[PDB]
RNA sequence: GGGGGGAACCUGGGGAACUGAAACAUCUCAGUACCCAGAGGAGAGGAAAGAGAAAUCGACUCCCUGAGUAGCGGCGAGCGA
RNA sequence: CUGUUGGGAAGCAGCGCCAGAGAGGGUGAAAGCCCCGUAGGCGAAAGGUGGGGGGAUAGGUGAGGGUACCCGAGUACCCCGUGGUUCGUGGAGCCAUGGGGGAAUCUGGGCGGACCACCGCCUAAGGCUAAGUACUCCGGGUGACCGAUAGCGCACCAGUACCGUGAGGGAAAGGUGAAAAGAACCCCGGGAGGGGAGUGAAAUAGAGCCUGAAACCGUGGGCUUACAAGCAGUCACGGCCCCGAGGGGUUGUGGCGUGCCUAUUGAAGCAUGAGCCGGCGACUCACGGUCGUGGGCGAGCUUAAGCCGUUGAGGCGGAGGCGUAGGGAAACCGAGUCCGAACAGGGCGCAGCGGCCGCAAAGUCCGCGGCCGUGGACCCGAAACCGGGC
RNA sequence: GCUGGGGCUAGGAGUGAAAAGCUAACCGAGCCCGGAGAUAGCUGGUUCUCCCCGAAAUGACUUUAGGGUCAGCCUCAGGCG
RNA sequence: GGAUGACCCCAGGCGGUAGGGGAGCGUUCCCGAUGCCGAUGAAGGCCGACCCGCGAGGGCGGCUGGAGGUAAGGGAAGUGC
RNA sequence: ACCCGGUGAAAUUGAACUGGCCGUGAAGAUGCGGCCUACCCGUGGCAGGACGAAAAGACCCCGUGGAGCUUUACUGCAGCC
């Protein structure tokens, strides 16, 4: 049978142009009053997986 | 439903293979189920017999061995040549054997 | 040339890895799987794709985003394609979506809209959408855009 | 390509022949053994004709050093298997709509 | 007229567990195995109180594609038009 | 058809012949032409079938205006409890319905994912309906399917023998020879068995029968061994025996020397497995995926089901899939986009080789290989759990 | 009290002057066939030849500790020099 | 060096478990094959102190055996205990 | 039980050309070292060794293995209100 894709996954995170993997930051999902406005900030952001990680996650995506 | 047979007791036949390869004879029995006929004067074996009321004092005794029909081929009757056979619808309208050489009956 | 000549190139018809079969192969015994453990059975690991051994894993640490809809399902509205410029300069006179269709550019039940790389060409070019660039230089190269709805 | 290339592998070996019809082949073997003779055909060399015309195909058809194939069929394992090509101009009409 | 039989195939009435979730309970295995009732050379289904956006299509069945998409999911494992 | 070899011609030789038939099986060996067949044709009084061809029959058929008679009831509908759907209570519609309440007949009623309005679609609560689809007890055809431990459990008198109270379990076991020509008869023996004779091309083809490997047991022959300390060998030398400046066999003495496998930090190990021999016995296949590779085409590449043709002949089929553009949760914009007040700053994106030709290449298709995913997924092994029966 | 014949009660069920005793020579849950090739992070086994290279028994995390994920160390292909 | 596996010369490397890589041997089957080897003896079995190959093996010859076997080059696996 | 005639098993078994001591060795050696002792082969006997045989230790631990039992463990169900 055709692999299905790993939902929860595709969900989280993105395959860009040339196959790096992009997921927001993790940390800000609440516990949020004491952080800076610094830490709030960045954590806005997305970030690249490490190679390894990555490479395993896009293989979850195999129809993207 | 039957086995083929090109050859009946007893018209008279060539053995044209083996031992006795070239010798004429009538068909004395055929025997469909093995497929062999039994021709006289060929294929004499020996065979040892008990003293019996049959045969006292015993010994031996000389028989016709089967031969594979496939052996044999019918001489016809008319031309006189050893031949393949063919079939032919009379009037009545019967089949008969017929030689290839010439259009003789072979009955 | 005949049969016995026909063969295949270097290379394009390898041998297969056969295991287990003696040890001079450097594949006996084990066949190659090293001593005991989850890998070595018959069934192996779970998904190393995914499972790390117990701990949370590395995907279901990340957040999930954005709007993954809802029953029942997608909501359907139409769909832009764009084509660029310069995929258009082959053509002569016309074009409109189904040319691009033809031409295996533009995929079907998608609108088309023109995009600005390449160059424009004194064409009469019918579309769904131009994007600002697209609609000057096609403007300004003595073109004709045309627009559908 | 490889209908191409198995024709015109055969040409350059000097092996193909087209002809124009089949002279007095009108379904008997031993006709088409004497049309053989006139075009070159002993039989020291193995042939896959190629004709639409039945009469000729199931003439030619019980020879062992002959194959037969109505152009439709032509297919480049027959070719390579036969040492010389015999084509009908009908055929080479056809193989040539299937190659270009 | 009925009864009973028939290798699989079919419909309907009932319907598990190991296992998977690297524990387990929702979930999975699976409406599967199996039991029963009925059919028949097939069975089911079938001439819109339909589809769902096409200002459209036009009974049903069956294959390909749509598509592992849309979605469903201790949003886990997975399930899946 | 003749010759030749041979027990046997179909082998070899010589001279022919058929072919819409040179598929294949047989015949004393290897046969187009000896046999059975094959190509191509022919055939049913009777019974079955008959979806095709013909014919009958049932049944089918107008337009305005008026009327407001009828248009499937414990039904629609609403609420409670559930099931079905991709939908697990979710914004939860739809279809179905166990309980409760309970209509209307076209100005009626259901649906378009809570609900409302607007706009459309459809006609619930009666029934039937070929074909296209599924299966293989049965018959036939064909195998880069097995060949007696294989292939069905059974090639053989097998669901048997045998085991079990029963449900149920469930084997082993094929081969003389071309032809029985299956060995008259005599001899030893109670018989079995054998020795002669005989048959046969062959009898270590004699029925306890093709081939007849190995473990295993025996007879005969060479070499060798009763003061010798051994993982059994090996290296050296010498003696004896065989074959004919060399080899083979044997082994007296001398040197050296801790089985194999598995598992382990480490085994000769007093750790596991193995009496020995023979045969069976474990990394595969399908579909996806990812790298690599051999080729076809290249801003393109490619078809799936099906249809036509073949009867080991291939073609058609462009639906669809991948690629050609990305950024963003999305609206949206687009070589850009997102965040932002920003023309700031950032994230993620964007741009061949030679003389128009060649050459290469994005990508894509197919073959091959490594590895991954789903399947029992390298083979064997649980204790257990569940269903129906006994 | 013992005993013949004829009967009834059985699998989470019977029967038991109670021993988890007995239910067809192994009962803390019978036997048979089926789900079934259950599952086994455990043990055993894994079959021809030659050539080149050649480890690890650490760290992090882990209902993890004799199992894993990533890193470390090995190997092949391409590229850099 | 010759010019690209033609062979020659010179120099260096070549212990090895897990394991990576490379090159080969053989078994069954298909194309090659309406062919070819085969009763003046197929396969298989028993020998050999002979030949070729590093090896897996492949030849050759004598005996047994009595009807099959199958090349160069390629294809496919129920392929080596 | 022994001897003679008759019939004739068994578990076990890597192969065996299977001595003592002091040592050594994965820590208790017929098999390694050094020494000592020892002609070849049986029969009836005895049980100290071959970590003798038999039973993939029944104790212990380990396995995110099972099963029976308990309860103010969790969550359900029959039953009852
Ligand atoms: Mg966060
Ligand atoms: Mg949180
Ligand atoms: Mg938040
Ligand atoms: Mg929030
Ligand atoms: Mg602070
Ligand atoms: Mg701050
Ligand atoms: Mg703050
Ligand atoms: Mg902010
Ligand atoms: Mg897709
Ligand atoms: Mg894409
Ligand atoms: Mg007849
Ligand atoms: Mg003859
Ligand atoms: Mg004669
Ligand atoms: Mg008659
Ligand atoms: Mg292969
Ligand atoms: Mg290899
Ligand atoms: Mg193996
Ligand atoms: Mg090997
Ligand atoms: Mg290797
Ligand atoms: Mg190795
Ligand atoms: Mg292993
Ligand atoms: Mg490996
Ligand atoms: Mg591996
Ligand atoms: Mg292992
Ligand atoms: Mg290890
Ligand atoms: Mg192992
Ligand atoms: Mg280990
Ligand atoms: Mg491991
Ligand atoms: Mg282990
Ligand atoms: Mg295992
Ligand atoms: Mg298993
Ligand atoms: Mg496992
Ligand atoms: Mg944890
Ligand atoms: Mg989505
Ligand atoms: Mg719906
Ligand atoms: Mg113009
Ligand atoms: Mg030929
Ligand atoms: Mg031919
Ligand atoms: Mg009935
Ligand atoms: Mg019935
Ligand atoms: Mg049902
Ligand atoms: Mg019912
Ligand atoms: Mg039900
Ligand atoms: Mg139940
Ligand atoms: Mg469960
Ligand atoms: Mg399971
Ligand atoms: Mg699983
Ligand atoms: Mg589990
Ligand atoms: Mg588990
Ligand atoms: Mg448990
Ligand atoms: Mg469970
Ligand atoms: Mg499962
Ligand atoms: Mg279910
Ligand atoms: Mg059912
Ligand atoms: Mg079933
Ligand atoms: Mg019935
Ligand atoms: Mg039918
Ligand atoms: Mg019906
Ligand atoms: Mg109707
Ligand atoms: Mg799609
Ligand atoms: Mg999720
Ligand atoms: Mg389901
Ligand atoms: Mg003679
Ligand atoms: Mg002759
Ligand atoms: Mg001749
Ligand atoms: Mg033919
Ligand atoms: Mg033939
Ligand atoms: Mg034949
Ligand atoms: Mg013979
Ligand atoms: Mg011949
Ligand atoms: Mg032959
Ligand atoms: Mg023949
Ligand atoms: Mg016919
Ligand atoms: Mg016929
Ligand atoms: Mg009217
Ligand atoms: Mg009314
Ligand atoms: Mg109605
Ligand atoms: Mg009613
Ligand atoms: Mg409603
Ligand atoms: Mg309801
Ligand atoms: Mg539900
Ligand atoms: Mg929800
Ligand atoms: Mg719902
Ligand atoms: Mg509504
Ligand atoms: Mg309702
Ligand atoms: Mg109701
Ligand atoms: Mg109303
Ligand atoms: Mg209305
Ligand atoms: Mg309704
Ligand atoms: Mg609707
Ligand atoms: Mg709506
Ligand atoms: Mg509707
Ligand atoms: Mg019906
Ligand atoms: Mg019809
Ligand atoms: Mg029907
Ligand atoms: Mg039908
Ligand atoms: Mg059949
Ligand atoms: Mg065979
Ligand atoms: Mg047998
Ligand atoms: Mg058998
Ligand atoms: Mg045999
Ligand atoms: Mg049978
Ligand atoms: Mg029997
Ligand atoms: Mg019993
Ligand atoms: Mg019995
Ligand atoms: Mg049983
Ligand atoms: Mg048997
Ligand atoms: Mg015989
Ligand atoms: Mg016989
Ligand atoms: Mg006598
Ligand atoms: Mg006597
Ligand atoms: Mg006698
Ligand atoms: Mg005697
Ligand atoms: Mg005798
Ligand atoms: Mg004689
Ligand atoms: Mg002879
Ligand atoms: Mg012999
Ligand atoms: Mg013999
Ligand atoms: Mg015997
Ligand atoms: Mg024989
Ligand atoms: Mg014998
Ligand atoms: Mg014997
Ligand atoms: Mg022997
Ligand atoms: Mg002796
Ligand atoms: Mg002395
Ligand atoms: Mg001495
Ligand atoms: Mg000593
Ligand atoms: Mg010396
Ligand atoms: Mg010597
Ligand atoms: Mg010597
Ligand atoms: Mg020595
Ligand atoms: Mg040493
Ligand atoms: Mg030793
Ligand atoms: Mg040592
Ligand atoms: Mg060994
Ligand atoms: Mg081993
Ligand atoms: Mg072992
Ligand atoms: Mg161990
Ligand atoms: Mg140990
Ligand atoms: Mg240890
Ligand atoms: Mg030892
Ligand atoms: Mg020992
Ligand atoms: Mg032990
Ligand atoms: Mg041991
Ligand atoms: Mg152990
Ligand atoms: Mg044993
Ligand atoms: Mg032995
Ligand atoms: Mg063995
Ligand atoms: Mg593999
Ligand atoms: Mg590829
Ligand atoms: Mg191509
Ligand atoms: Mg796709
Ligand atoms: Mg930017
Ligand atoms: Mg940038
Ligand atoms: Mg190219
Ligand atoms: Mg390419
Ligand atoms: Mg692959
Ligand atoms: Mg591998
Ligand atoms: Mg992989
Ligand atoms: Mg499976
Ligand atoms: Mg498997
Ligand atoms: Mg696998
Ligand atoms: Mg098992
Ligand atoms: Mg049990
Ligand atoms: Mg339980
Ligand atoms: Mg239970
Ligand atoms: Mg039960
Ligand atoms: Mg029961
Ligand atoms: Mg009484
Ligand atoms: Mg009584
Ligand atoms: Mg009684
Ligand atoms: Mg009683
Ligand atoms: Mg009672
Ligand atoms: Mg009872
Ligand atoms: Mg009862
Ligand atoms: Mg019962
Ligand atoms: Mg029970
Ligand atoms: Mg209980
Ligand atoms: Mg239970
Ligand atoms: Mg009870
Ligand atoms: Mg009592
Ligand atoms: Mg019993
Ligand atoms: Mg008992
Ligand atoms: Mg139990
Ligand atoms: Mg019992
Ligand atoms: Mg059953
Ligand atoms: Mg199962
Ligand atoms: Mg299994
Ligand atoms: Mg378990
Ligand atoms: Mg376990
Ligand atoms: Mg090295
Ligand atoms: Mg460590
Ligand atoms: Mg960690
Ligand atoms: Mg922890
Ligand atoms: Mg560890
Ligand atoms: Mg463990
Ligand atoms: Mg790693
Ligand atoms: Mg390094
Ligand atoms: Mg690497
Ligand atoms: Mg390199
Ligand atoms: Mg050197
Ligand atoms: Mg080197
Ligand atoms: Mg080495
Ligand atoms: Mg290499
Ligand atoms: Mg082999
Ligand atoms: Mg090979
Ligand atoms: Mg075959
Ligand atoms: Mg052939
Ligand atoms: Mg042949
Ligand atoms: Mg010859
Ligand atoms: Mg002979
Ligand atoms: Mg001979
Ligand atoms: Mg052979
Ligand atoms: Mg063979
Ligand atoms: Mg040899
Ligand atoms: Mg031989
Ligand atoms: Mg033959
Ligand atoms: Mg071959
Ligand atoms: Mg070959
Ligand atoms: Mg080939
Ligand atoms: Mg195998
Ligand atoms: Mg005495
Ligand atoms: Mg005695
Ligand atoms: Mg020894
Ligand atoms: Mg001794
Ligand atoms: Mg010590
Ligand atoms: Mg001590
Ligand atoms: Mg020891
Ligand atoms: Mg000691
Ligand atoms: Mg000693
Ligand atoms: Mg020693
Ligand atoms: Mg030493
Ligand atoms: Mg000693
Ligand atoms: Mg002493
Ligand atoms: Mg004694
Ligand atoms: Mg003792
Ligand atoms: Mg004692
Ligand atoms: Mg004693
Ligand atoms: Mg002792
Ligand atoms: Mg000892
Ligand atoms: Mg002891
Ligand atoms: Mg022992
Ligand atoms: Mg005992
Ligand atoms: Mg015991
Ligand atoms: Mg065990
Ligand atoms: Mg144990
Ligand atoms: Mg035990
Ligand atoms: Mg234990
Ligand atoms: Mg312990
Ligand atoms: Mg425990
Ligand atoms: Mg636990
Ligand atoms: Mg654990
Ligand atoms: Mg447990
Ligand atoms: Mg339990
Ligand atoms: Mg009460
Ligand atoms: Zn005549």
């Amino acid at each position: 049978p055709k692999m299905k894709t790993h939902k929860g996954a595709k969900k989280r995170v993105k395959i860009t142009a040339s196959g790096k993997v992009v997921a927001m930051k993790t940390g800000k999902r609440h516990l949020n009053w004491q952080k800076s406005g610094k830490e709030i900030r960045q954590k806005g952001r997305k970030f690249v997986l490490a190679k390894p990680e990555a490479e395993r996650i896009k293989l979850l995506l195999p129809y993207e | 439903m039957r086995v083929k047979m090109h050859v009946k007791k007893g018209d008279t036949v060539l053995v044209a293979s083996g031992k006795y390869k070239g010798r004429v004879g009538k068909v004395k029995e055929v025997l469909p189920k093995k497929y062999a006929v039994i021709v006289e004067g060929v294929n004499i074996v020996k065979k040892a017999v008990r003293v019996s009321p049959k045969y006292p004092q015993g010994g031996f005794i000389e028989k016709e061995a089967p031969l594979h029909a496939s052996k044999v081929r019918p001489i016809c009757p008319a031309c006189g040549k050893p031949t393949r056979v063919r079939k032919k619808f009379l009037e009545n309208g019967k089949k008969i054997r017929v030689c290839a050489k010439c259009g003789g009956a072979l009955d | 040339m005949k049969l016995s000549d026909l063969r295949p190139n270097p290379g394009a018809n390898k041998r297969r890895k056969r295991v287990g079969r003696g040890p001079g192969s450097g594949h006996g015994k084990t066949a190659t799987r090293g001593h005991k453990g989850q890998k070595s059975r018959s069934g192996g690991l779970k998904d190393p794709r995914r499972f790390e051994g117990g701990r949370s894993t590395t995907l279901m640490r990340l957040p999930k985003r954005g709007m993954q809809g809802q029953v029942p399902g997608e909501i359907k509205r139409p769909r832009y394609q764009g084509v660029n410029l310069k995929d258009l300069a082959r053509f002569e006179g016309e074009v409109t979506p189904e040319l691009l269709v033809r031409a295996g550019l533009l995929k079907k039940g998608y609108r088309l809209k023109i995009l600005g790389e390449g160059e424009a060409k004194p064409l009469k070019v019918v579309a769904h959408a131009f994007s600002k660039s697209a609609l000057e230089k096609l403007k300004a190269a003595g073109g004709e855009p045309v627009l559908l709805e | 390509k490889g209908l191409a290339m198995a024709v015109a592998d055969r040409a350059r070996e000097g092996k193909l022949l087209l002809v124009e019809a089949f002279a007095g082949v009108n379904g008997k073997t031993k006709e088409f053994l004497a049309w053989a003779k006139e075009a070159g055909l002993d039989g020291s060399e193995s042939v896959l004709l190629v004709t639409g015309n039945e009469l000729v195909r199931r003439a030619a058809r019980n020879l062992p050093w002959v194959v037969t194939l109505a152009p439709e069929g032509l297919n480049v394992y027959d070719i390579v298997r036969t040492e010389r090509l015999v084509m009908d101009l009908d055929a080479w009409e056809v193989f040539q709509n299937r190659i270009g």
